[PDB]
RNA sequence: ACCCGGUGAAAUUGAACUGGCCGUGAAGAUGCGGCCUACCCGUGGCAGGACGAAAAGACCCCGUGGAGCUUUACUGCAGCC
RNA sequence: GGAUGACCCCAGGCGGUAGGGGAGCGUUCCCGAUGCCGAUGAAGGCCGACCCGCGAGGGCGGCUGGAGGUAAGGGAAGUGC
RNA sequence: GCUGGGGCUAGGAGUGAAAAGCUAACCGAGCCCGGAGAUAGCUGGUUCUCCCCGAAAUGACUUUAGGGUCAGCCUCAGGCG
RNA sequence: CUGUUGGGAAGCAGCGCCAGAGAGGGUGAAAGCCCCGUAGGCGAAAGGUGGGGGGAUAGGUGAGGGUACCCGAGUACCCCGUGGUUCGUGGAGCCAUGGGGGAAUCUGGGCGGACCACCGCCUAAGGCUAAGUACUCCGGGUGACCGAUAGCGCACCAGUACCGUGAGGGAAAGGUGAAAAGAACCCCGGGAGGGGAGUGAAAUAGAGCCUGAAACCGUGGGCUUACAAGCAGUCACGGCCCCGAGGGGUUGUGGCGUGCCUAUUGAAGCAUGAGCCGGCGACUCACGGUCGUGGGCGAGCUUAAGCCGUUGAGGCGGAGGCGUAGGGAAACCGAGUCCGAACAGGGCGCAGCGGCCGCAAAGUCCGCGGCCGUGGACCCGAAACCGGGC
RNA sequence: GGGGGGAACCUGGGGAACUGAAACAUCUCAGUACCCAGAGGAGAGGAAAGAGAAAUCGACUCCCUGAGUAGCGGCGAGCGA
């Protein structure tokens, strides 16, 4: 959810930036490994309840 | 081409 | 699991049938249509559900029956939908119509009528009508019907 | 556009619970004076259309 | 509105690419519409001239061919390096081109 | 018209290495059979065949096609009473 | 047979129009792709008596060409004369 | 009588010493654009490859007869055996 | 930034650096850092806008009690003729109104499907009213959109050339090269064209210009043919030429041999179509249905329009739909119901596999496929009909 | 102040036929095509002499749904709140 962190990471060829409200499977599968906030893991856990 | 000359009539096979 | 690995199960995405694309296909030339009829033409036949080639059709030679209605249309009257006891087996305490819409058992705008199929439970059952059977089963089992109106 | 119901069908036919198509016997609208009792009696009943015709009519009743 | 010339007539530029990469010379002329510049003594080409007045005996003449204006980097009149141009705002409100490596002005 | 110099079309055209008879064949064959005949390629001529060319037969029938016309065919409208 | 296409063995079927059904080839485009092939030569062209495939096709090699092309695995159609 | 110039009358309408003549090189109803991709139970055409199966030209009914509906006959899937 | 191949570096190599900027386009080939950009910011004297923020103005506003003054006239209302509505004369109301007749002012009038009563709803015969809706000449963004026979008719000086009296019809035609360095000068020639010289990485890239297929025309060479019968090939063997116990080209003799497509009972057929080559060219889509199939969930399944977010991120939304009960014309009853007097008969209906947990399934949602209905619905083709113009 | 123009869109005044009903006339196509008037950046509509059964709702417009339901119909083809 942190705007500053997605700002810092956006431009790298190997990083796909995403907010938690945005987590889709295509982006998860497009990428090799997944990295999440504890704050964002809370939203993912909420949306699959 | 734009204009067709009419064809001859047939022989009357009547 | 990467994109190169994502795959529909065998048989989920069938290929289409393409007519008119050559002799090897077995579907070329006449495009699986036969030779030379109304049905081969673009536009085809009349409604093959009704039309019988000009003769009186097997539907139209059957007699009508009952009131079909007339202008100005439907007559508004109380409409009843039934719910058997075996459907109520999932509830405890009370049952009402408003509660059975949320279960998906009773449509909206219909009045509640309990029917006899099943086993009654000691329940409070509020409804616009009861069966001769549902009433007997319900009493004999400790439940409480409440005919509302 | 969505199919329309054939209204001639809805006025002559009913679709039973298993999908049989049921209609009134034909033949006693008139000319009944010299008919049997066995004849009018039996023609007061319904009957089950033959399978190939029933399935045609069921396609005309898309929302029953 | 205008074609963006990062380089003007008269300033010394370095040719950064092509058969003449490394050369240094003054911008003789800027042709905006073609996005090109002529650099002194760079892109020499032979041109056939018909026997005529002004060219009796005819033959050929040495001519300086146009260079894509992207193949050209100005040499800083202070630090002497080639450089990109920045825009510095004077207190006057005017704006000058200024070298990036050091900080000098290139006018 | 013909020959020489100059300029140079056309319909048509599955491809062709395109003969006669007697048969055969969807019933009138250069193309199949059996014979007979026949070296290769042109030029001027004739019109028997290539079921020659041209025109998706006018006749005829067919289509629950069309149009003009008619009347004590049907049903309307104008007009008139 | 071994153990549910992992290859082997024995037996049988395999003329085909309308038509049913199955399995595949290739064309354009998308994801794979901020990748990978590419001036030590892309696509397209022209050859080939070579290799793989029953086939549709795919390779590979030489010439031409001079700047593009695009895998395995999938997705969509203005898809084969 | 013929003729120049200037004008008027048109589409189910004009004009016609009457031929259904003529109304811009085809008039039993002008031309253009539009409805419009009218409708055509008719004719024509319908494009890669391989593998398995493989019809019918009948019956009944039909302003039907070279078109259809149902059945018969082909094919695929699932079931019974 | 440097080196290296190269006509050319952005390719490759070595060492770095920026990134809220690695969207994209250029530059001699393939560049985050060369150029134009991009992210992120900034910006109007003048004109236009200003639905937002503020101010002003217009404007607006009580009770009882009496009185019965006003409350939209050729109108309501009835009848005749019609239109509108789902309503085609129907039991035909309602709204509208061409013709006739023709009121009342709230104890007035209209409506709730002829009509009457009752219970109700509403106040006709004056006007105005933003927003949410439609469209795309116009500007911008973006495509599992086209790529010069495509995409608009027009990438190009096209609604032009040209055709038509006119209304109207209506094309074709893009590309040298990185850079004109677009070939001085000489030779043949009237010119055109060429041969040299010169430019270029490349000149069968030379402007009649990228690539440059096919039909088609020619020059050169290998084999071959003037006693021979032919859907033109195929099988065999032999000769000659080429390439290196084999292969390629050719074809002399022998054998066999009725083009392709279409239509047909039946075609080589003397039945149709086609000169030949290149390119264009015909079963689709949307919504609904019906089977089948791949999944999700399962007495349940599923959202629509919208709302929020994103800027190729998804979520919310349960209104509604299908299913959970059938039978009957219906009232109605209900695991039953309908006919019937019937406790009669008959029609149409009613009832998973293991070990409380697991597999499965009614059903439903989505994807895919075949087929069906509605649309032009596989593509091309009438003769005609109709409207408005010329 | 008007007049004239503007690609579509809007409202009003008029208003076809092919076609479909496998013929055809009522019906369909369709108040569509088109002609005319007017308007504007939108137009129309709009503040109940409403709806229609709720002892209810509260202007109009637009979208979803209700619903191919109610009904309409040579009770045909179809049309459709
Ligand atoms: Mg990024
Ligand atoms: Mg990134
Ligand atoms: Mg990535
Ligand atoms: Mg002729
Ligand atoms: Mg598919
Ligand atoms: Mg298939
Ligand atoms: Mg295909
Ligand atoms: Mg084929
Ligand atoms: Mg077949
Ligand atoms: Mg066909
Ligand atoms: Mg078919
Ligand atoms: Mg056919
Ligand atoms: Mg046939
Ligand atoms: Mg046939
Ligand atoms: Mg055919
Ligand atoms: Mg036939
Ligand atoms: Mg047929
Ligand atoms: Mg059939
Ligand atoms: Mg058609
Ligand atoms: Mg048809
Ligand atoms: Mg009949
Ligand atoms: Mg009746
Ligand atoms: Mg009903
Ligand atoms: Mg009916
Ligand atoms: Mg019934
Ligand atoms: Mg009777
Ligand atoms: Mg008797
Ligand atoms: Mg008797
Ligand atoms: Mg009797
Ligand atoms: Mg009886
Ligand atoms: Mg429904
Ligand atoms: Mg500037
Ligand atoms: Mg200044
Ligand atoms: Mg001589
Ligand atoms: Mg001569
Ligand atoms: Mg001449
Ligand atoms: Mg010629
Ligand atoms: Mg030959
Ligand atoms: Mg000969
Ligand atoms: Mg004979
Ligand atoms: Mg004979
Ligand atoms: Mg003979
Ligand atoms: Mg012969
Ligand atoms: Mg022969
Ligand atoms: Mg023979
Ligand atoms: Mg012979
Ligand atoms: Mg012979
Ligand atoms: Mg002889
Ligand atoms: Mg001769
Ligand atoms: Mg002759
Ligand atoms: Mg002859
Ligand atoms: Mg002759
Ligand atoms: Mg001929
Ligand atoms: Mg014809
Ligand atoms: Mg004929
Ligand atoms: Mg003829
Ligand atoms: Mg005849
Ligand atoms: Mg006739
Ligand atoms: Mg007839
Ligand atoms: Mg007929
Ligand atoms: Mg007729
Ligand atoms: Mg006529
Ligand atoms: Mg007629
Ligand atoms: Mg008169
Ligand atoms: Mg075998
Ligand atoms: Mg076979
Ligand atoms: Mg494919
Ligand atoms: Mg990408
Ligand atoms: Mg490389
Ligand atoms: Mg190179
Ligand atoms: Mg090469
Ligand atoms: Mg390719
Ligand atoms: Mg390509
Ligand atoms: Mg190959
Ligand atoms: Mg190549
Ligand atoms: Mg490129
Ligand atoms: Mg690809
Ligand atoms: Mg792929
Ligand atoms: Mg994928
Ligand atoms: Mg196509
Ligand atoms: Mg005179
Ligand atoms: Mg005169
Ligand atoms: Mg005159
Ligand atoms: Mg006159
Ligand atoms: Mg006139
Ligand atoms: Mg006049
Ligand atoms: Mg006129
Ligand atoms: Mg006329
Ligand atoms: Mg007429
Ligand atoms: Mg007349
Ligand atoms: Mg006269
Ligand atoms: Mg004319
Ligand atoms: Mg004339
Ligand atoms: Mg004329
Ligand atoms: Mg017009
Ligand atoms: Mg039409
Ligand atoms: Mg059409
Ligand atoms: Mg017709
Ligand atoms: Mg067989
Ligand atoms: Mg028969
Ligand atoms: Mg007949
Ligand atoms: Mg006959
Ligand atoms: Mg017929
Ligand atoms: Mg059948
Ligand atoms: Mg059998
Ligand atoms: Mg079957
Ligand atoms: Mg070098
Ligand atoms: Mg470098
Ligand atoms: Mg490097
Ligand atoms: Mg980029
Ligand atoms: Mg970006
Ligand atoms: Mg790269
Ligand atoms: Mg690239
Ligand atoms: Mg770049
Ligand atoms: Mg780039
Ligand atoms: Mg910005
Ligand atoms: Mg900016
Ligand atoms: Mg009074
Ligand atoms: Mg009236
Ligand atoms: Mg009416
Ligand atoms: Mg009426
Ligand atoms: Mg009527
Ligand atoms: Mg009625
Ligand atoms: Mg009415
Ligand atoms: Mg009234
Ligand atoms: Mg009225
Ligand atoms: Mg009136
Ligand atoms: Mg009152
Ligand atoms: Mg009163
Ligand atoms: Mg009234
Ligand atoms: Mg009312
Ligand atoms: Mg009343
Ligand atoms: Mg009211
Ligand atoms: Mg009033
Ligand atoms: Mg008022
Ligand atoms: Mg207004
Ligand atoms: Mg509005
Ligand atoms: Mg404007
Ligand atoms: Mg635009
Ligand atoms: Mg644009
Ligand atoms: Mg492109
Ligand atoms: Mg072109
Ligand atoms: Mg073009
Ligand atoms: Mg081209
Ligand atoms: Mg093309
Ligand atoms: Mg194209
Ligand atoms: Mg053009
Ligand atoms: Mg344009
Ligand atoms: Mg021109
Ligand atoms: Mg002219
Ligand atoms: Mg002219
Ligand atoms: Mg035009
Ligand atoms: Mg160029
Ligand atoms: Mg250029
Ligand atoms: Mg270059
Ligand atoms: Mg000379
Ligand atoms: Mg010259
Ligand atoms: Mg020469
Ligand atoms: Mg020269
Ligand atoms: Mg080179
Ligand atoms: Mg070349
Ligand atoms: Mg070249
Ligand atoms: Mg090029
Ligand atoms: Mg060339
Ligand atoms: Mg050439
Ligand atoms: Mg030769
Ligand atoms: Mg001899
Ligand atoms: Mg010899
Ligand atoms: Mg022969
Ligand atoms: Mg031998
Ligand atoms: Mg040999
Ligand atoms: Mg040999
Ligand atoms: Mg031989
Ligand atoms: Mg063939
Ligand atoms: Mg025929
Ligand atoms: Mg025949
Ligand atoms: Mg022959
Ligand atoms: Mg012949
Ligand atoms: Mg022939
Ligand atoms: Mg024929
Ligand atoms: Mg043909
Ligand atoms: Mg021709
Ligand atoms: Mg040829
Ligand atoms: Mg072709
Ligand atoms: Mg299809
Ligand atoms: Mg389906
Ligand atoms: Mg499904
Ligand atoms: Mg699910
Ligand atoms: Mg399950
Ligand atoms: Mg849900
Ligand atoms: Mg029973
Ligand atoms: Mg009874
Ligand atoms: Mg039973
Ligand atoms: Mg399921
Ligand atoms: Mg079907
Ligand atoms: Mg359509
Ligand atoms: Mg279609
Ligand atoms: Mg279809
Ligand atoms: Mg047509
Ligand atoms: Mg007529
Ligand atoms: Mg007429
Ligand atoms: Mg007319
Ligand atoms: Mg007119
Ligand atoms: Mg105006
Ligand atoms: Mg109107
Ligand atoms: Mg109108
Ligand atoms: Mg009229
Ligand atoms: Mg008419
Ligand atoms: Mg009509
Ligand atoms: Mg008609
Ligand atoms: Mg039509
Ligand atoms: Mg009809
Ligand atoms: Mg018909
Ligand atoms: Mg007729
Ligand atoms: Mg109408
Ligand atoms: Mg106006
Ligand atoms: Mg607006
Ligand atoms: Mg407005
Ligand atoms: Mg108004
Ligand atoms: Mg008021
Ligand atoms: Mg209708
Ligand atoms: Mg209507
Ligand atoms: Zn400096």
């Amino acid at each position: 959810g942190n705007e500053l962190v997605r700002r810092a990471a956006r431009n790298l060829p190997w990083v796909v930036t995403l907010a938690p409200e945005g987590l889709n499977v295509y982006d998860i599968v497009r990428t090799e490994r997944l990295v999440m906030d504890l704050d964002a893991w809370e939203v993912f856990q909420n949306r699959i309840g | 081409p734009v204009y067709i000359p009419q064809p001859r009539p047939p022989h009357p096979r009547l | 699991m990467k994109l190169s690995d994502l795959r529909p199960n065998p048989g989920a995405n069938k290929r289409r049938k393409r007519v008119g694309r050559g002799p090897g296909s077995g579907h070329g030339k006449t495009a699986t249509r036969g030779h030379k009829g109304q049905k081969s033409r673009s536009g085809g036949l009349k409604d093959p559900r009704r039309f019988e080639g000009g003769r009186s059709t097997t539907l139209m030679r059957l007699p009508k029956r009952g009131m079909q209605g007339q202008v100005p249309g439907e007559i508004k009257r109380p409409r009843y939908q039934g719910v058997n006891l075996k459907d109520l087996a999932r509830f405890e305490g009370e049952v009402t119509p408003e509660l059975l819409v949320r279960a998906g058992l009773l449509k909206k705008g219909y009045r509640l009528k309990i029917l006899g199929e099943g086993e009654a439970k000691p329940l409070k059952v509020v409804a616009h009508a009861f069966s001769k059977s549902a009433l007997e089963k319900l009493k004999a089992a400790g439940g409480e019907p409440v005919l509302l109106e | 556009p969505k199919m329309k119901t054939h209204k001639g069908a809805k006025k002559r036919v009913k679709i039973t619970a298993s999908g049989k198509v049921v209609a009134m016997k034909t033949g006693k609208r008139h000319l009944n004076w010299q008919k049997s009792g066995k004849e009018i009696r039996q023609k007061g009943r319904k009957f089950v259309l033959a399978k190939p015709e029933a399935e045609r009519i069921k396609l005309l009743l898309p929302y029953e | 509105m205008r074609v963006k010339m990062h380089v003007k007539k008269g300033d010394t530029v370095l040719v950064a690419s092509g058969k003449y990469k490394g050369r240094v010379g003054k911008v003789k002329e800027v042709l905006p519409k073609k996005y090109a510049v002529i650099v002194e003594g760079v892109n020499i080409v032979k041109k056939a001239v018909r026997v005529s007045p002004k060219y009796p005996q005819g033959g050929f003449i040495e001519k300086e061919a146009p260079l894509h204006a992207s193949k050209v980097r100005p040499i800083c009149p202070a630090c002497g390096k080639p450089t990109r141009v920045r825009k510095k705002f004077l207190e006057n409100g005017k704006k000058i081109r200024v070298c990036a490596k050091c900080g000098g002005a290139l006018d």
